[PDB]
């Protein structure tokens, strides 16, 4: 009932559609009203997808109520199977669907299609988009990921990377190249590059890698007991986090660390003499949980900045948020409202703030240098150039991405003082 | 072809995005879930960063379980937002899918809200949800909602109705004064600075084709529409102003001679881009009910060959002059399943495709050039000045491959 | 009009209790009055089921916060404690931050009693089960067991019956326990009226089996599941913070474990649940 | 009508009868542990006031027969104290015709065994409070007793403490006790806004030598009173037949009935409130704690 003008997330069916479009051979049926069909725009355009998202919508109207909704849903699923031919199918509901007495699971059972189906119960008014992605992930995992004999060579599974993710296409590549660095083979990358066969083979890994918590943590814990699959706890964003993750995976797989420091340049450039003025610069961080945790760690340790403001809209990870904030002796700001964080950056007045698009634009209003380090972004944040946020290369990317606003403002001020 | 197998359109809440641009004294409270908020936010894009007038209060479980709770929360929230924006006077309680399924009576709530707020601040509501309307129906629903509140006028005045960019409105006023006869009253008046009296006296003409409920709203007052081709392209605007002249008894010679230079500039501008789109095939998809006028303009002025024209709903009573100007070539269609029209698109091999943005990139990957109809509502394409730019919007001489 | 008042029978007849009947796994709610062993029986039942190989989670709806305490051996921070540590937003909790494991990997949850003088026990257990669904622990587990105070069986107190597929009861020879079991059968029938909860049967309280409870079961059309007296062999003080089925062995221990194993396998089968009745209070042979 | 809020607006579970702080008539509640926990204290104390000259509305609130049936001899002799009826009365709604006139004083009854089943304790005993009020029994009597048990701590269900002012305590000498008395103390200062229900002191029955639980009771800032009894109580069968005031005065260790009278000498309105406090599980630990 609170007025929101800009929200940091989407309805949980958006995250479920993220995981659905990430992996191939799936189709996603919405019990969505006509006009709620917009949700494929963002996928076709913000992420710049050449293919239609594997989704079909019933698009019911005022004339279609009661039984007509059920018949329309049945026809939608039947035609989706007939013309799209998905290896795996799942049934979902929208915000309006659950209010109507339409049983998605009952309709799916009545269809009795040969391809296995799963019923996604989405609390579209209790929860948000990342939860929906995670629930779809664990539900598909229990549907068609069964325990089976280990691989000949130690294998890992990357859990977490979904569509509409921050750089996810690049983090999968960087992590994969690193793991080939120790030579451990990635059996399946899900849900970014998954398939029904891939989910079936997901149990073949000797351990799991939690590349993104918000979208793979519950799947990893489900594999913990269902498949006896250990999952790594450390996120490799930043040099120190990269080394911690390398040690963790080397321990789990039993292979030697064999880390490659050749391409890394961030420590030398941060210790470089031109980078002295970065020391003692206040920074405010907001956005995705692990992203903010790693950003604060990287800033305080390797950047010389002083974290002056910490926050997270991922309420489900407020506990790590609070723990880290206490670790830096800060006060976690878990608001999902742009106005509270706006007031926070007004009161604190950090030299630089790194959040998401909201933080970028409020800093533009406040005349403060800003960079984006979180999920909610416009089209231009997602680049064609490969920009990993994690790993040794990701260290340099993070470094100069943070540098750019600072040097821009600094040279602008130097110009202004100089023509005066 | 009215198959309902699968539809890909926008809620009428997309009308709020540019509708508020016409009146900067209109605040919109959306009783919608997180999904409608996400739609408005995404589609607006850079707006949300400039503090729009779109208040999309999420229907949490708390106020959705009951009914009167949301009713009282509505009053509390509007009092709040009036406190935030003292400048704001006109309020709109736009309908949304959760409100429709829970059957929240927005009419009585808006009436009591206006009663308690007083004459200074006035709230009228409508429903722009996708359950009963779609895309452009939100705007004519809104204005038809504010039509009865407009007082009856006893003076015969030339009437313009339809949300329109301010420069286009100014140029239309200038042209109709260059005609000499016919006082212009802008129904979507800028921030309600001049409450436009509408009654039986004021016969009206239509500038925006999609305005369906508008005609009903003005027939309730007694105003009658005049058969006039919609002002798209130089000849469309010319025949439109000719119709206005005919209604107000303006001499044919006078209006022909008066508007000679503007239409000379317009034909120059349109011929600047006509050569790009000569001898090609086009396919139209149901996006904003703006497609038949576009097909007419392209076919007769730009030399376009229109294979198909897809419209969600045809108001033939007002689109009749458009159809008469339109050739028999393109097949008319009232609402086509997206997969069926996609199959016809694949069969037809359209050199240019007009559709929603969501379909656009898949067709581009399939190898068909796409022009998204979500754009043309924003950019000014509506008169002589923009007659050339209308064709330029469909030029797309990319040919990188 | 005084009885109906403004609400009166309102909250108890209309919207009496929210349904949310999503079980998935087999549910057996143990119901005893007190003194008669419900929590110890439930804990040993969970241990026997874990011995069998079925994943078991126990919900300690009792407000004394000791039902599942024995399996862990250490006092479990109850759900309401964490829900108050958080700002009553159920999403920052994660598994193993409110649930805890016991012997042989027995999951166990304690439902913290509602604050004194306000709230509802049914409210509390509803939040526990909702939080339980949110992190989907029921999905992996195969057996779900409820331990609730059967002394009071009002609407909120009857919420676990809504979930429970079978309703296990424990009883002693004391006449208070007799009236308690009678009330329990009546309330379980009432809860099986709306949706369904079946009656698995009653066990003794290790005082003396089949002394008069068997005849009462025959009269009420109930059944008397066998259980043996081990009052002194099983230390009243949870045997050094540690139940018998968990961290001990002895002839009496072995045979009691065997009895609980029979109870476990019978509940796992759990066919032909009896449909008993509540024999009139006057008809009750009394003293 | 109140559709939401009854189980909505945060699932509010008040009795939904506004404020129930008003005492019936100087209500003197008596806590217990469900029949076996000496619920006869309510009946015996009501008989004490009645012998003094103050009529008592001693409301036992015991589904089984231990609380007030001792005062009223045979259990529900007309089965109209059962209190559960569609017409809200199993007989004529006249206050005099309604139930029995106890056996001393003027009139007094308990709660029977209600098959009401479905419903929060906010109404199960919440309604059970006011049928005596419905026929103005709290007005027809001089003083009142509102017996409760160890299970009842929670509000709505703790409507007797909503209406109680000056109450004595009864409890055991085990872990269940040290849990129950302090939890009841918590309940009664939760009902302290409901006419400050008192905390006079506990009739604690040490089994053999459980002086450590009594020391804990002292640590709860809470008096001991009837320290002497060692699992020895008056004749149970005769107690079921009639309460001690009507039955042979068979004191077990000390002058039990004379101790009751010595208590009542100031307890006619209520024994001097020791004013105890609830205590956590860390300090109230009973070492192992069963
Ligand atoms: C719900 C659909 C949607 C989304 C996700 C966006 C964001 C977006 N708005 Mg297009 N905007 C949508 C529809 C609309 N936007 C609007 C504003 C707008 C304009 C003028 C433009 C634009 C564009 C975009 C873009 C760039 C990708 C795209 O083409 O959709 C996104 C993600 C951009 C474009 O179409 O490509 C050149 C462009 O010129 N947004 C308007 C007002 C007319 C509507 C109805
Ligand atoms: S279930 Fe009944 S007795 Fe228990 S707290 Fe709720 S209302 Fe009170
Ligand atoms: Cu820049
Ligand atoms: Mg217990
Ligand atoms: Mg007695």
């Amino acid at each position: 009932m609170k007025l929101t003008l800009w929200t940091y997330e989407g309805p949980p069916h958006v995250g479920a559609m993220r995981v659905a479009t990430g992996m191939t051979g799936m189709h996603y049926v919405l019990h969505a009203p006509q006009g709620d069909t917009y949700a494929d725009l963002l996928f076709t355009m913000i992420e710049r997808r050449g293919k239609r998202p594997p989704v079909s919508y019933t698009t019911f109207q005022a004339r279609d109520l009661g039984s007509d909704t059920a018949e329309l849903f049945q026809s939608a699923c039947r035609d989706a199977y007939e013309r799209f031919q998905p290896q795996a199918i799942m049934v979902g509901s929208s915000c309006t669907a659950e209010l109507i007495q339409d049983d998605t699971g009952g309709l799916a059972d009545a269809l009795s299609l040969p391809v296995p189906v799963v019923h996604l119960e989405l609390p579209s008014y209790q929860r948000k988009e990342n939860f929906g992605a995670d629930e779809s992930f664990l539900q598909i995992c229990r549907k068609l990921a069964r325990p089976m004999e280990r691989t000949e060579k130690v294998s890992c599974n990357l859990l977490g990377p979904t569509a509409l993710g921050f750089r996810h296409r690049d983090d999968i590549l960087e992590v994969t190249r690193l793991l080939e660095g120790m030579g451990i083979a990635v059996n399946a990358v899900a849900p970014m590059g998954a398939s029904p066969a891939d989910i079936a083979r997901l149990g073949a890994a000797h351990f799991n890698v939690l590349l993104y918590p918000e979208t793979g943590e519950s799947a990893a814990r489900w594999a913990e007991k269902t498949l006896k699959q250990p999952y790594t706890k450390t996120v490799p964003i930043g040099v120190g986090a990269t080394r911690d993750f390398v040690a963790e995976v080397a321990a789990l797989a039993g292979v030697a660390p064999v880390a490659d420091d050749s391409r890394l340049r961030q420590p030398w450039w941060s210790a470089s003499v031109d980078s002295t003025y970065l020391t003692g610069k206040r920074v405010f961080l907001f956005g995705d949980a692990t992203h903010v945790i790693a950003a604060a760690r990287v800033a305080r340790d390797e950047m010389g900045f002083e974290v002056v403001g910490m926050g997270c809209y991922n309420r489900e990870f407020a506990r790590p948020m609070r723990a880290a904030a206490k670790g830096y002796g800060l006060e976690a700001l878990v608001t999902d409202d742009y106005l509270e964080v706006e007031e926070a950056i007004q009161a604190l007045a950090p030299e630089l703030i790194l959040g998401t698009q909201m933080e970028r634009h409020i800093a533009k209003r406040l005349g403060i240098p800003c960079a984006v380090i979180s999920a909610p972004v416009h089209v231009q944040d997602f680049p064609a150039r490969y920009s990993p946020q994690m790993g040794f290369e990701g260290a340099n990317v993070l470094f100069d991405t943070w540098i750019h606003p600072l040097t821009m403002g600094l040279e602008e001020h130097l110009l202004t003082m100089f023509r005066e | 072809l009215k198959e309902r197998g699968q539809r890909e359109v926008f809620c009428g809440l997309t009308g709020i995005i540019w509708l508020h641009r016409k009146m900067q004294d209109a605040f919109f409270l959306v009783v919608g879930s997180r999904t409608c908020a996400h739609l408005l936010q995404s589609a607006a894009g850079v707006m949300i960063f400039a503090e729009p007038r779109f208040g999309t209060a999420v229907l949490e479980e708390k106020d959705l379980a009951g009914l009167a709770d949301a009713n009282a929360e509505l009053d509390r929230e509007v009092d709040r937002l009036l406190a935030r924006r003292p400048d704001i006077r006109q309020l709109f309680l736009v309908g949304s899918c959760p409100s429709e399924v829970i059957k929240l009576d927005l009419h009585r709530a808006a009436e009591r809200l206006s009663a308690h707020h007083g004459p200074a601040v006035r709230v009228y509501n409508f429903s722009g949800s996708g359950i009963e309307t779609t895309f452009t129906q939100g705007e004519d629903a809104c204005l038809a909602s504010i039509v009865p509140t407009l007082p009856a006028t006893e003076a015969r005045e030339l009437l313009l109705v339809g949300a329109l960019p301010d420069v286009v409105e100014d140029q239309a006023v200038s042209l109709l004064t260059q005609l000499g006869i016919g006082p212009v009253r802008c129904l979507p008046a800028h921030h309600a600075a001049e409450a436009p009296g509408v009654g039986p006296n004021t016969v009206f003409a239509l500038v925006q084709p999609f305005l369906g409920d508008t005609h009903g709203a003005l027939t309730r007052r007694g105003a009658r529409h005049i058969a006039a081709p919609f002002p798209f392209g130089e000849e469309g605007t010319t025949l439109w102003l000719k119709a206005i002249a005919d209604e107000f008894g303006v001499s044919a010679e006078t209006f022909e001679a008066v508007t000679a230079a503007p239409r000379a500039r317009a034909r120059k501008a349109v011929a600047a881009a006509s050569e790009g789109l000569r001898g090609k095939s086009v396919f139209f998809l149901p996006d904003s009910q703006l497609e038949p006028s576009l097909a007419r303009f392209l076919t007769r002025e730009c030399g376009m060959s229109a294979v198909e024209v897809g419209t969600p709903f045809l108001h033939r009573g007002i689109l009749g002059p458009d159809l008469d100007l339109l050739a028999e070539g393109p097949v008319l269609s009232e609402g086509q399943d997206v997969e069926r029209q996609l199959d016809r698109v694949r069969a037809a091999r359209p050199d240019l495709t007009v559709c929603g943005l969501g379909l656009a990139n898949p067709l581009e990957a399939e190898g068909f050039t796409t022009k998204w109809a979500i754009e043309l509502v924003f950019t000014p394409v509506h008169f002589y000045e923009q007659a050339g730019d209308l064709a330029g919007l469909f030029s797309r001489p990319v040919r990188r491959r | 009009t005084i009885p109906t008042g403004a609400d009166g029978e309102g909250s108890v007849q209309v919207h009496l209790d929210e349904a949310d009947k999503i079980t998935g796994a087999k549910v057996f709610a143990v119901y005893g009055k007190g003194g008669i062993g419900k929590s110890t029986t439930s804990s040993n039942l969970s241990a026997a089921f874990s011995i069998l190989g079925k994943r078991v989670l126990q919900i300690g709806c009792d407000p004394k916060h000791d039902s599942t305490f024995t399996l862990t051996g250490s006092l479990v921070p109850t759900v309401i404690d964490v829900l108050k540590d958080v700002d009553f937003h159920p999403e920052e909790l994660r598994p193993e931050d409110f649930v805890f494991e016991g012997f042989n990997g027995v999951m166990c949850v304690e439902a913290g009693g509602p604050p004194a003088g306000t709230g509802c026990g049914g409210y509390v257990v509803g939040q526990t089960v909702k939080l339980l669904k949110q992190h989907h622990l029921l999905d992996d587990t195969d057996v779900v067991i409820f331990d609730v105070l059967g002394d009071v069986v009002c609407g909120g107190f009857a919420a676990p019956l809504q979930h429970a597929d079978q309703a296990v009861v424990v009883t002693a020879n004391d006449f208070d326990s007799i009236y308690a079991m009678n009330r329990i059968i009546a309330a379980v029938q009432a809860k099986s009226k709306n949706y369904k909860v079946r009656l698995a049967g009653c066990v003794a309280n290790r005082s003396r089996a089949t002394d008069e409870v068997d005849r009462f079961c025959k009269e009420t059309n109930f059944r008397r599941l066998a259980h043996m007296p081990d009052l002194d062999a099983i230390r009243r003080s949870r045997l050094k913070k540690k139940t018998l089925f968990e961290m001990d062995e002895d002839q009496d221990v072995l045979a009691a474990r065997a009895e609980y194993i029979r109870l476990a396998e019978s509940l796992w089968r759990g066919l032909d649940p009896i449909d008993p009745h509540s024999l009139p209070d006057r008809e009750i042979f009394e003293l």
